DNA sequence: CTGTATTTA
DNA sequence: TAAATACAGACCTAAGTCCTTGAATGCCGC
DNA sequence: GCGGCATTCAAGGAC
């Protein structure tokens, strides 16, 4: 071997907001701004891998034409936090002048913008007040709560969300057409499902089954990529017998070398995000799932805490 | 388009020097006389102005009155990399977004081409209307830059009093003072060292110490400072060029009670 | 037994500080020939091979090869606590441990004994790399650092272009851009301010600042420094001893 | 009331550079004969001892026993206000409120003024025992200076050996080891850098480095330095540069 | 939540 | 003088590391 | 003797 190819994630990135299949509304928007111009300050918020970063780049893009280079200061927040970087390179940006089009500003990228420190985000507030008119902000985060109220008071909010299944499966059939890749409805179906809503992941686990097996087809799927770890979990609560949820903790967890503690937090989360049973049996469910956890984060992590996880489950749901 | 050639890149980077602790973003104006320029410091109370005569350059171009915001941070770095004896040559061409700084070697053939990407300043052309002072003397930068840093170690205040003929620099601090008495002499056979002053009311004023030793920072560009006092007016501190000069107004304190 | 004696105890002291920032732990290997010493960045992003012939040392005794395991950090100290006018020599025994400096002075009687324990660099240094490049230019050592520290300061990339007859560094950031173009001409007034450039196919290339930074550290041993690019290569930035000579392998970035 | 007219102002600014990291805020005793100044660190360990006499002033006058309370770092700062080329003149009165100094030039159109303010701080009784001392070396404050600060890179402790006739000054660290090893020097040629070695018992001790860095700023104030050694006693550090003298009491652990 | 400051009825 | 709503009561310490970040220390360069 | 920069460390915050 000598190189490699360009991954599926980057040789298929949008590069124009119609390309994009994410939220309708929002990106219908953005083409309207790039359109018209005076883009607004703006924080993007979502999970990831629904086209966060791609969508301000091709925004970006799209607005400043050939002046992408000289108008555009991308930045990693989280690479880039520091009070001194917005105290002098963010501020030297923003007075630096530039001659552009009568509609277009100067943009800001803050990529993973809330990993950024208290410092550098207050630091911020006057920095982007005074320089309103000739440069602007969008920052991009997978949380709106870790960026700070008056940050989000001087721009737009754009909630992202998951993905349809019938936008992930029109982007997968255009990329396999593009690609000329044999494959299967089952196949697909099982991408979308392991996917959950994550456009990024369906495309690598799609990418990685083609160069793997060749034959995007269902068993080949569930062959590479397992099935999702959490709704093994829900399966194993929600038995009706004790019997059962230890064998599926015997077989499909603990024989599969799930680790103890993975399976007490999957545990954990599941059961704060149930709904079939009520508000009192799953508080006392998470108070169980809690102990048992307290009981493996000292090392006493073994089958039997997550058996007597489960019997004491099953004695609960036993009225 | 402008083309302005200095004779030594040497004297522009002193130039800088001078004023480049005190305020950081100017508006430098060229015309067909020579360039302006005009800076409010951020705390607005120390203005530095700024002239550099036709005469200062071996070539001189301008086609029209240009506005080019510097930073002087990123001045100091693009001249820090001139040596001194390279001849320096400012170009800016029509729209300007940047501003060339040509470094070239009169023993080689080596040159240094520079970049600076000029800035967006809004503010406002004032005019430094020029009025008879009360007290305006002439003594060398250097005793005054030593009297300043010593009397900075005390306080940040400076009492300056002219009276009798007589100068008295006061700094009143937290532990003890410090006051320095100064006679005006006409020494003869190098006026260099003189003190040449002319009297007319004796004037207490009092100086932040900050600004007075960001003002002795350019005591590089000349040999004596003109400094020139007003009781209602902000002080003249001014560093005289070969066809231009370097003005600092400095507001004085509130004189209370 | 290693027994080795320098001429002056300052030159020691120059090679070292040359590799104290880019190199954090180094093996020597010391055998009949000389001393010869390679190691890699931390980020591995640039190499440093040195070698030492028994040209340098004033005297010199090695019964066997030796392999000696050792932080700069701490040689650095130990190489500070000498005199300018002293004498350095290196003492290893049969096993390799615990390797002694002493420190001698000529003008009076005094000697500083120090020890420096070793340590097991499990990766071994013995590659060479021996390929012709595209272009070989050499230039005053002060000069091309002046230019490395004058163009560090205006971005994090430095990009290297050799044209015919025309030497370039490019160097474009935030704050603005510059560019320092030579040429290269023959000195005979005096031969050690003169450059030459012998080219074979146009180069255009970029290294970090920081590394450049930290490879012209090395500008204090010779006056004169070798700069050699090829495409698709390392670049090679030799320092010329009087018995050896000290290169860096830096590694441009990818396009 | 108190008139001392120095010779240079550099002399006091050199001798107060001596001792500036070691103390803050301390009483000077002046008396007749002499300036005395006597400190202690918090930690204990070690008792700065300066002793001025008359005769290193050009002029000195005082009638009276006073103490005057000052502050190092402020008396620092004052007298960064002096040059190489200025003389010293310190005037106190009969009521302890403020230090007048004086700069004085040769020429007589620029005069300096400037005050230093009292402060209260209780003082400590004299050190002045003379308990016998088992070795006595005297070697130049430059090179002394140098094997400290070379030997405090090492460790943290440097141990003082006087064996054989031979003066050791090892520091083990943990990344190697530090042994400098000199032998007595008389010198008919340059009578100031030479190795005086007088010992009676053989002299092991251990001292922190810190506290020897600490000492070695005053080298300043003499081209020599003066180290006595006991095993129960205080290590003594000794400058001088004509009749001013620094002592550092270091008690060893 | 109670309790208080502010605005408008 | 009542509706009508905002909206304020209050801020913890040991501990573990990692991170930032101001400021002091430290050294080299000039 | 300052001037400048780099390094280090302590104070607060977060989980
Ligand atoms: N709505 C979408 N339409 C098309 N491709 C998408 C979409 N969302 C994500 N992608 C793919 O995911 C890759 C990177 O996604 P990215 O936008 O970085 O995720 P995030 O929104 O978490 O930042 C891109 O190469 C892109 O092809
Ligand atoms: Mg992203």
């Amino acid at each position: 071997t000598l190189s490699l190819q360009l991954p599926w994630v980057e040789k298929y990135r949008p590069q124009v907001l119609s390309d994009i299949v994410g939220n309708k509304e929002t990106i219908d928007r953005l083409q309207q701004i790039a359109k018209d111009g005076n883009m607004p300050h703006m924080i993007i918020s979502g999970m990831p891998g629904i086209g966060k970063t791609t969508s301000v780049h091709c925004l970006a893009h799209e607005l400043l034409g050939r002046s992408y280079a000289d108008g555009v200061l991308e930045l990693n927040a989280s690479d880039d936090r520091g009070i001194d970087v917005v105290r002098n390179q963010i501020k030297h940006f923003a007075q630096k002048k530039l001659h552009l089009p009568p509609g277009k500003h100067k943009i800001v990228i803050l990529d993973e913008a809330d990993s950024m420190t208290a410092g550098a985000q207050q630091a911020l507030r006057r920095t982007m007040e005074l320089y309103s008119n000739s440069t602007r902000f969008a920052f991009a985060c997978n949380q709106s709560n870790k960026i700070i109220e008056p940050l989000q008071s001087r721009c737009a909010i754009l909630r992202y969300s998951k993905l349809s299944d019938e936008d992930v499966l029109k982007r997968l059939l255009q990329i396999i057409k593009l690609e000329d890749v044999k494959y299967t409805n089952d196949g697909l179906e099982a991408i979308i499902f392991t996917a959950e809503g994550d456009m990024r992941q369906a495309i690598n686990n799609l990418q990685s089954t083609v160069a793997g097996h060749g034959l995007v087809n269902a068993d080949n799927v569930f062959k590479i990529v397992d099935s999702p770890h959490p709704l093994i979990v829900k399966k194993m609560l929600l038995a009706s017998n004790l019997e059962d949820s230890i064998q599926i903790l015997r077989t499909d967890l603990w024989k599969k070398g799930y680790s103890s503690i993975d399976i007490v937090t999957t545990s954990f989360r599941v059961t704060k995000n149930l709904a079939q049973v009520k508000e009192s049996v799953r508080l006392e469910m998470i108070k169980e799932i809690g102990l048992t956890h307290m009981r493996i984060l000292e090392g006493v992590g073994t089958y039997l805490q997550l058996a007597s996880m489960l019997a004491k489950i099953h004695k609960l749901n036993n009225k | 388009m402008l083309e302005a050639k200095f004779e030594e890149a040497s004297l522009f980077k002193r130039i800088i020097d001078g004023f480049k602790d005190c305020v950081q973003l100017v508006n430098f104006q060229c015309k067909e006389d020579g360039i302006i320029a005009q800076a409010v410091d951020d705390s607005r109370v120390l203005l530095v102005s700024l002239e550099i005569g036709v005469e200062a350059f071996q070539e001189y171009r301008c086609d029209h009155p240009v506005t080019l915001g510097m930073d002087l941070t990123s001045l100091s770095k693009i001249l820090r990399c001139g040596n001194n004896t390279d001849t320096l040559t400012l170009i800016a061409d029509n729209t300007p977004d940047s501003i060339i700084l040509l470094f070239e070697d009169t023993k080689k053939d080596r040159i240094a081409e520079y970049s600076l990407k000029l800035m967006d300043i809004d503010a406002d052309f004032l005019k430094i209307e020029e009025l008879q002072y009360d007290s305006t003397l002439s003594l060398p930068s250097s005793e005054f830059s030593k009297i300043v840093r010593d009397l900075s170690q005390l306080s940040d205040s400076i009492n300056i009093m002219i009276t009798k003929e007589t100068i008295k620099f006061v700094a009143d601090g937290d532990i003890g003072s410090g006051s320095v008495i100064i006679k005006p002499f006409v020494d003869m056979e190098h006026p260099e060292t003189s003190i040449k002053l002319e009297m007319d009311q004796p004037v207490d004023l009092t100086f932040g110490a900050k600004y007075l030793l960001d003002i002795i920072k350019g005591s590089s560009l000349s040999d004596r400072v003109g400094i020139r006092l007003s009781s209602e007016a902000p002080a003249l501190f001014q560093f005289d060029l070969k066809s231009g000069f370097l003005q600092f107004f400095l507001a004085p304190k509130f004189n209370d009670e």
